[PDB]
C-alpha cells in the first residue's frame, strides 16, 4: 500500500497547477479519494473528494469554485486541478483514500504529502499542549458543535496521529474502534458531544499531534490539534 | 466370516433392547398440558435481490447483520439484511456451489460443491478486495456442507462417505471422519464446539468428537435421505429432515427418535431445518415451494412461510433470535419476521 | 472381511453408552424451551420500536 | 432401521424354478417402488426386475422376460419372484433393491456398488 | 441517511451495475451436461469438440456460430447419483452418450435414460442422444456372433420403421440394428413429458466432425419450441 | 356493420361510454400493477406488454372523457383540441405496441440463440420510448397541420400496413409450428396443437381486424365516398365504431397477458 504525491513547488499568485497521486498496492477503483491539506504551522483542514465511480464530488466552501478533483482508475491516478491560486493555498497536500461500507475504515491511509508555495461543525480542542512523562495515562479531549450520533447508532468521530514528521495515521474510526495496526494502548469513548481518547501506557514513538475529525456530514472539520511534547 | 455377522446381530439386538427399555414414556405425552403456541405468522420485512440463478447456501454472520449467499451463477453476496445493501460480491472459480459459511469471527467466508475444493476468501484485507486465501484439495466426492470453528479449523463434508476437520494455515487434513455408508448431505456444529452431527443418505446420523475422530451414537430412525440436520440450541437434541417428508427429534444421552413432524398431505422432503432461539420452533424448508413452523414440543403444525415460486434450499434464524432468512431456486431471499 | 470386523468393533463401542430415560430429555427440553421463552423473539413478536427490520 | 433379507436360494438343476423373498422391514412399504438385482460372478450389478407401489406398472430386462415373474404382497411387506425355467447363465447373487425416494418415478442407485437400501443377497446357482 | 451510508449505497449500485453487466453474459451462456457410461465415448466427443469450435467437474468452451456453450463432464464423483444430478436443472439440453455396440450394457444405458428422464427436477429439460460408437455395431451385426435377440427378443418381431434414411452404401441388417436401439430410447422419451421436454436422436462414430452444429441446431430447437409454447402457437 | 337507419348513431348513453371506459381502466391498471409488482417478469415481452396497456388505457380515456365533454356541452376549442390528439396518438400507440409485440415474439422464435446475445434491457426501453415519442409526435403534428385530407390518407395506410405485418408474422409463426408438430409427430412410441395454433391465430388476427376495421374503413369512406347515402349510413355509425374500438382494450389484456400463467398468479396476490 503507497500513495505518492507530485506536482509541488514555487507558483506566482494567481497561476494553476495540477497534482498528480500515484496509487499502487491496492485496488484504487473500490476507493473513493479524499485530499486534506494543512497550513505550514496550522492544522489540517479538507479540501475535496471523488466518490468510486467518480459519481459522487464534494467541495469545500473555500474553494468550491477554483479546484476540479478528477480521478483516471485505469492508470492508478488522482488528480486535483488547481486554478487562480492565493497565499492562503499554501500548504502540504496529502491524498488520503477511504472505503465505505458496513463495517469499514474510511481515512486509513495517508500519503506522503506534496508542498505548495504561494509567494459547518465546529470541533475545539481546548487542550492546545499537554506535557506528559512515559508510563502515564494522557488523555485527550475534543468537544463538537452538533450531535454526532447519527439515529442508525453510529457515533463518526475518527482519530489520527500525526508524528513530527511523518504523514497522520488512523487511530480510531467512530468514537471506539480501533485501526488495523494500532496497538491495543489507543481506546476511545465518548457521550455525543463531547469525547476522550486514552493512551494507556505511553511509549516514546506516540508523541506527536492528535486530531479528531467529523463525518457526520460534509464538509469534513477537523480540530486545532493536540501536541503531546516529552 | 458368518460369525461377523452373528456378532453384528447380537450387538443391534443388544442395543434395540436398551433402547426399548430407556423409552419409559413418549415425548408427546409428557408435553399433553402444555400451552399450545399460537398461529405464528410472518410478514417478509425484507426481500434481497440481485441473484441471477439458484440459491442453494446462506448463513448469517454473528452480528446478526451480516448475510453470504452461494448461487450456481458463480457469485457470493455479502449483504447487510438491515439495509438490503451489498457489502460484498465475490465471483467464484467454479459455478457449481453447494454450500457456504460465514466464519464466526468475520473475516473469513468458504464456498464448494461439485469441484471438491473448499476455497476460503479473505475479507478483511489491506488491499481492498476479497482473496482466495487456502484451496482445501483432498476430497474425493462433492463438497455438501462446511462449517467454521475458529479462523483456523474447519469442517467439511462430501460426497465421498466421509467428513474432514481441515487446518486452515497449513491446507492438510488433520482428521478424517469414515463411518458413513452414503453422501453426507449436511453438517452442524455444536454451541460448544466439541462434537458435531451430520446425516449422509442412508437414513442415518451420526455423533463424532473432533479431537479423536471416531463415531459416538449412531441414530436410525428414518427412511430415506437425510438432507438438513440442525442442533438444538442445548446442545443435547438434535433435527433432522429427510426424502421421507418427515422431521424427527434425537437427544443424544436417550440414544432414541423422540418425536416425528409430518402430516399426511405432505408427500415433498425436507431441504433445511433450523431452531428458533428458544427451542420452541422448528423451521422446516419443502420442496413443495415453502416452509413450515412446526412447535417443537407439541409436533402440531404452526405456520406457513408461504412466499416463493421454487424450491426452499436453506434456512437459517439468527444467533439473535431476530429474524430467519430463506432462499429458494427463484434467485431470491427473503428475511421473515413477525409482528406484535 | 475387515468390514465387517470394524462395524462389529464400532457396535461394541457404542453399546456401551450410558444412556438415561426419556422422560428425563423430555423433561430438560421442555424445561429449556419454557426458560428461554420470553427471549425468543419469533416465538413472542418484539414491539415495532425495537425491531430491525420495520423500525 | 431400513433393511431387507432376502431368502430362498440354493442349487437347482436346468429347467427347474425356485422362488425368492424378501422381508421388508422399518420403510413403510406400500410407498416405495420396488426391484431385483443380479450379481453374476465375475460380473457387474444388474437389474432384472422392476415393480410400481401399486403392482400395476411390471418391467423387466428381457434376458428373463418369460421365465421370471414379479408381484407384491403390501400387507406382508415381501416381494417375490418366480423363477421359473432357469438356466446356468442366471447364477448370480440376488438382491431385493429399494427405490431410493417415496412417491417417485425414478430410480436411479439401485445398482450402484455401496448402495443403502438393499439386501445383503440371496445366493442361487445352477448346476 | 448519514455520509457513510450514502457512499455504502452507492457501492451497491456499483455493485448491482456490475451485477447486471454479468446478467447479459449469463443468459448468453447455454449449460449442457455431458452424461454416459465408462465405455460412452464421452471423451472422444469432448476431444472432437474442443480443438475444433481429484477435481469433480470438466468444463469445456466451444463456440458455433457466435453462440457461446459451456459444456460440464462430471469428474472424480462416486457412483451414486440421485443428488448431484439436482445441480443440474435449468441447463438448456443433456448430451447422452451411449456405446450401442455393447449389447450387455445396453439395457444399463436404458435404464439410466429412464431415471434421467422421469426425474422430478429434470422434467422441463432436454436430451440430445449420441447413439455413440456406429462401426462397431455395424463390424458386429455384419460380422453376426452375437444375436441382439439374445439380449432383446422383441428384435424378432420388429420392422426397419418407414422413414428411415440409411447411409448410401449400408446393409439393411446394420439399418435396422442401428434403428432398434433409438425405437428403445425414444419408447422411453415419449411414454411420458407432457410435451415439456423432447429426445433428439443422432448416429455417431469416432471420426465424425459435426457434432458441435448438431447441437447448435438442437438446442435453437428446444429454445424455439419453448417460445412456441409459451405463445400457445402449438 | 349496421348502417339501415341512416341516421347518425346517436342512441348511444354516456353510461354504457363510462362502464366500458371504467372497466378498461380496471383491467389495464390491474394488469400494469402486477407487471410492475412481479420482479420475476422484467423480460422485453412484458415491458411491451406494459406500453399496450398504457395505450389502451390512454385509448379509453381519451374517447370517454371526449363523449362526455360533448355531453356537457374559451372552454370549447381549448378542450378539443388535446382530446382531437390524445385519440390519435393513442390509436398510434395502441397499434405500434401491438406489432412490437407480434416482431418481439417473432425474434424469439426465429432468431431464438441471438435474441439472448443482443438485446435484453436498454434497448427495450430505448425502442418504447422512441415509439411513444414518435406517436406524440405524430398526434401534435395531426392538430398542426391537421384537416389538410392528406394527413387523413397517411393513417389508413399505416394501419393496413400492422395489420399486414402482423398477419404475416403470425402466420409465419404458425407455419414453424407445423413444422415442428410434423417433426414431433413421427417418434415411435407415439386439444392438438394445430388445432391450438389456428384458435390463437384466429383469436389474436380477428380481434385486431374486427374491432378496427370498420373505424378505418369509416376514416377512408371520409375521403372516400362523402356523398353516396350508403355511405351515409356507413358514416352514420361512428358511435357504434368507437364502442368497437373501446371493445378492444377490454379483451387486450385477456388474449395477451391474462394468457401467461406466470402473470395470471400475480393476479391472484392482488
Amino acid at each position: 500500500v503507497q500513495l505518492v504525491e507530485s506536482g509541488g513547488g514555487l507558483v506566482q499568485p494567481g497561476g494553476s497547477r495540477k497534482l498528480s497521486c500515484s496509487a499502487s498496492g491496492f485496488a484504487f477503483s473500490s476507493f473513493g479519494m479524499h485530499w486534506v491539506r494543512q497550513a505550514p504551522e496550522k492544522g489540517l483542514e479538507w479540501v475535496a473528494y471523488i466518490s468510486s465511480g467518480s459519481g459522487t464530488i464534494y467541495y469545500a466552501d473555500t474553494v468550491k469554485g477554483r479546484f476540479t478533483i478528477s480521478r483516471d482508475d485505469p492508470k492508478n491516478t488522482l488528480f486535483l486541478q488547481m486554478t487562480s491560486l492565493r497565499s492562503e493555498d499554501t500548504a502540504m497536500y496529502y491524498c488520503v483514500r477511504s472505503i465505505y461500507y458496513y463495517g469499514s475504515s474510511p481515512f486509513d491511509f495517508w500519503g506522503q504529502g506534496t508542498t505548495l508555495t504561494v509567494s459547518d461543525i465546529v470541533m475545539t480542542q481546548a487542550t492546545s499542549s499537554v506535557p506528559v512523562t512515559p508510563g502515564e495515562s494522557v488523555s485527550i479531549s475534543c468537544r463538537s458543535s452538533k450531535s454526532l450520533l447519527h439515529s442508525n447508532g453510529n457515533t463518526y468521530l475518527y482519530w489520527f496521529l500525526q508524528r513530527p514528521g511523518q504523514s497522520p495515521q488512523l487511530l480510531i474510526y467512530r468514537m471506539s474502534n480501533l485501526a488495523s495496526g494500532v496497538p491495543d494502548r489507543f481506546s476511545g469513548s465518548g457521550s455525543g458531544t463531547a469525547f476522550t481518547l486514552t493512551i494507556s501506557r505511553l511509549e516514546a514513538e506516540d508523541v506527536g499531534v492528535y486530531y479528531c475529525m467529523q463525518h457526520l456530514e460534509y464538509p469534513l472539520t477537523f480540530g486545532a490539534g493536540t501536541k503531546l511534547e516529552l | 466370516l458368518d460369525q461377523l455377522r452373528q456378532e453384528a446381530e447380537q450387538l443391534k439386538n443388544q442395543i434395540r433392547d436398551a433402547r426399548k427399555a430407556c423409552a419409559d414414556a413418549t415425548l408427546s405425552q409428557i408435553t399433553n398440558n402444555i400451552d399450545p403456541v399460537g398461529r405464528i405468522q410472518m410478514r417478509t420485512r425484507r426481500t434481497l435481490r440481485g441473484h441471477l440463478a439458484k440459491i442453494y447456501a446462506m448463513h448469517w454472520g454473528t452480528d446478526s447483520r451480516l448475510l453470504v449467499s452461494a448461487s450456481q451463477d458463480g457469485k457470493l453476496i455479502i449483504w447487510d439484511s438491515y439495509t438490503t445493501n451489498k457489502v460484498h460480491a465475490i465471483p467464484l472459480r467454479s459455478s457449481w456451489v453447494m454450500t457456504c459459511a460465514y466464519a464466526p469471527s468475520g473475516n473469513y467466508v468458504a464456498c464448494g460443491g461439485l469441484d471438491n475444493i473448499c476455497s476460503i476468501y479473505n475479507l478483511k484485507t489491506r488491499e481492498g478486495n476479497v482473496r482466495v486465501s487456502r484451496e482445501l484439495a483432498g476430497h474425493t466426492g462433492y463438497l455438501s456442507c462446511c462449517r467454521f470453528l475458529d479462523d483456523n479449523q474447519i469442517v467439511t463434508s462430501s460426497g465421498d462417505t466421509t467428513c474432514a476437520l481441515w487446518d486452515i494455515e497449513t491446507g492438510q487434513q488433520t482428521t478424517t471422519f469414515t463411518g458413513h455408508t452414503g453422501d453426507v448431505m449436511s453438517l452442524s456444529l455444536a454451541p460448544d464446539t466439541r462434537l458435531f452431527v451430520s446425516g449422509a443418505c442412508d437414513a442415518s446420523a451420526k455423533l463424532w468428537d473432533v479431537r479423536e475422530g471416531m463415531c459416538r451414537q449412531t441414530f436410525t430412525g428414518h427412511e430415506s435421505d437425510i438432507n438438513a440436520i440442525c442442533f438444538f440450541p442445548n446442545g443435547n437434541a438434535f433435527a433432522t429432515g429427510s426424502d421421507d417428508a418427515t422431521c424427527r427429534l434425537f437427544d443424544l444421552r436417550a440414544d432414541q427418535e423422540l418425536m416425528t413432524y409430518s402430516h399426511d398431505n405432505i408427500i415433498c422432503g425436507i431441504t433445511s431445518v433450523s431452531f428458533s432461539k428458544s427451542g420452541r420452533l422448528l423451521l422446516a424448508g419443502y420442496d413443495d415451494f415453502n416452509c413450515n413452523v412446526w412447535d417443537a414440543l407439541k409436533a402440531d403444525r404452526a405456520g406457513v412461510l408461504a412466499g416463493h415460486d421454487n424450491r426452499v434450499s436453506c434456512l437459517g434464524v439468527t444467533d439473535d433470535g431476530m429474524a430467519v432468512a430463506t432462499g429458494s431456486w427463484d434467485s431470491f431471499l427473503k428475511i421473515w419476521n413477525g409482528s406484535s | 472381511i475387515a468390514q465387517a470386523r470394524k462395524l462389529v468393533e464400532q457396535l461394541k463401542m457404542e453399546a456401551n453408552i450410558d444412556r438415561i430415560k426419556v422422560s428425563k430429555a423430555a423433561a430438560d427440553l421442555m424445561a429449556y424451551c419454557e426458560a428461554h421463552a420470553k427471549e425468543d423473539p419469533l416465538l413472542t413478536p418484539v414491539p415495532a420500536s425495537e425491531n430491525p427490520f420495520r423500525e | 432401521q431400513v433393511q431387507l433379507q432376502e431368502s430362498g436360494g440354493g442349487l437347482v438343476q436346468p429347467g427347474g424354478s425356485l422362488r425368492l423373498s424378501c422381508a421388508a422391514s422399518g420403510f413403510t412399504f406400500s410407498n416405495y417402488k420396488m426391484n431385483w438385482v443380479r450379481q453374476a460372478p465375475g460380473k457387474g450389478l444388474e437389474w432384472v426386475s422392476d415393480i410400481s407401489q401399486s403392482g400395476a406398472s411390471i418391467s423387466y430386462t428381457g434376458s428373463v422376460k418369460g421365465r421370471f415373474t414379479i408381484s407384491r404382497d403390501n400387507a406382508k411387506n415381501t416381494l417375490y419372484l418366480q423363477m421359473n425355467s432357469l438356466k446356468p447363465e442366471d447364477t448370480a447373487v440376488y438382491y431385493c433393491a429399494r427405490c431410493p425416494a417415496p412417491f417417485t418415478r425414478d430410480c436411479f442407485d439401485v445398482t450402484s456398488t455401496t448402495y443403502a437400501y438393499r439386501g445383503q443377497g440371496t445366493q442361487v446357482t445352477v448346476s | 441517511l448519514s455520509a457513510e451510508d450514502k457512499a455504502a449505497v452507492e457501492r451497491s449500485k456499483m455493485i448491482e451495475k456490475q451485477l447486471q453487466k454479468d446478467k447479459q453474459v449469463y443468459r448468453a451462456t447455454h449449460r449442457l451436461l455431458l452424461l454416459g457410461a465408462d465405455n460412452s465415448g464421452k471423451s472422444t466427443i469432448v476431444k472432437q469438440m474442443r480443438i475444433y469450435h481429484t477435481s469433480g467437474i470438466f468444463e469445456t468452451k466451444f463456440q458455433v456460430d457466435k453462440v457461446n456453450f459451456h459444456m460440464f463432464d462430471v469428474g472424480a464423483q462416486r457412483d451414486e447419483r440421485r443428488k448431484w444430478i439436482q445441480c443440474f436443472n435449468d441447463v438448456t439440453a443433456i448430451i447422452f452418450v451411449v456405446d450401442s455396440s455393447d449389447y450387455n450394457r445396453l439395457q444399463e444405458a436404458l435404464n439410466d435414460f429412464k431415471s434421467i428422464w422421469n426425474n422430478r427436477w429434470l422434467r422441463t429439460i432436454s436430451v440430445i442422444l449420441f447413439l455413440n460408437k456406429q462401426d462397431l455395431l455395424a463390424e458386429k451385426v455384419l460380422a453376426g456372433k452375437s444375436k441382439i435377440e439374445d439380449y432383446f427378443p422383441e428384435f424378432a418381431r420388429y420392422t426397419t420403421p418407414e422413414d428411415a434414411t440409411p447411409e448410401p452404401g449400408e446393409d439393411p441388417r446394420v439399418t435396422r440394428a442401428k434403428y432398434f436401439i433409438r425405437d428403445e430410447f425414444l419408447r422411453i422419451s415419449t411414454a411420458s413429458g407432457d410435451g415439456r421436454h423432447y429426445c433428439y436422436p443422432h448416429f455417431t462414430c469416432s471420426v465424425d466432425t459435426e457434432n458441435a452444429r448438431r447441437i447448435f441446431n438442437d438446442c435453437r430447437d428446444i429454445i424455439q419450441r419453448m417460445h412456441l409454447r409459451q405463445y400457445e402457437l402449438l | 356493420y349496421s348502417d339501415g337507419g341512416c341516421y347518425e348513431q346517436l342512441f348511444v348513453s354516456p353510461e354504457v361510454f363510462v362502464t366500458l371506459g371504467v372497466i378498461s381502466l380496471l383491467e389495464n391498471i390491474l394488469v400494469i400493477v402486477a407487471i410492475a409488482k412481479n420482479k420475476n417478469l422484467h423480460s422485453p415481452m412484458y415491458f411491451f406488454i406494459c406500453s399496450l396497456a398504457v395505450a389502451d388505457m390512454l385509448v379509453s380515456v381519451s374517447n370517454g372523457s371526449e363523449t362526455i365533454v360533448i355531453t356537457l356541452l374559451s372552454f370549447t376549442v381549448n378542450i378539443d383540441n388535446v382530446i382531437d390528439s390524445v385519440i390519435c396518438s393513442s390509436l398510434l400507440a395502441s397499434i405500434c405496441s401491438l406489432l412490437s409485440i407480434a416482431v418481439d415474439r417473432y425474434f424469439t422464435i426465429f432468431y431464438a440463440l441471438q435474441y439472448h446475445n443482443i438485446m435484453t434491457v436498454k434497448r427495450v426501453g430505448i425502442i418504447i420510448s422512441c415509439i411513444w415519442a414518435a406517436c406524440t409526435v405524430s398526434g401534435i403534428l395531426f392538430i398542426i397541420y391537421s384537416d389538410s385530407s392528406a394527413v387523413i390518407i397517411c393513417l389508413i395506410t399505416m394501419f393496413f400496413t400492422m395489420l399486414a405485418l402482423m398477419a404475416s408474422l403470425y402466420v409465419h409463426m404458425f407455419l414453424m409450428a407445423r413444422l415442428h408438430i410434423k417433426r414431433i409427430a413421427v417418434l415411435p412410441g407415439t386439444q392438438g396443437a394445430n388445432m391450438k395454433g389456428a384458435i390463437t391465430l384466429t383469436i389474436l388476427i380477428g380481434v385486431f381486424v374486427v374491432c378496427w376495421a370498420p373505424f378505418f374503413l369509416h376514416l377512408i369512406f371520409y375521403i372516400s365516398c362523402p356523398q353516396n347515402p350508403y355511405c351515409v349510413c356507413f358514416m352514420s355509425h361512428f358511435n357504434l365504431y368507437l364502442i368497437l374500438i373501446m371493445c378492444n382494450s377490454i379483451i387486450d389484456p385477456l388474449i395477451y397477458a391474462l394468457r401467461s400463467q406466470e402473470l395470471r398468479k400475480t393476479f391472484k396476490e392482488i
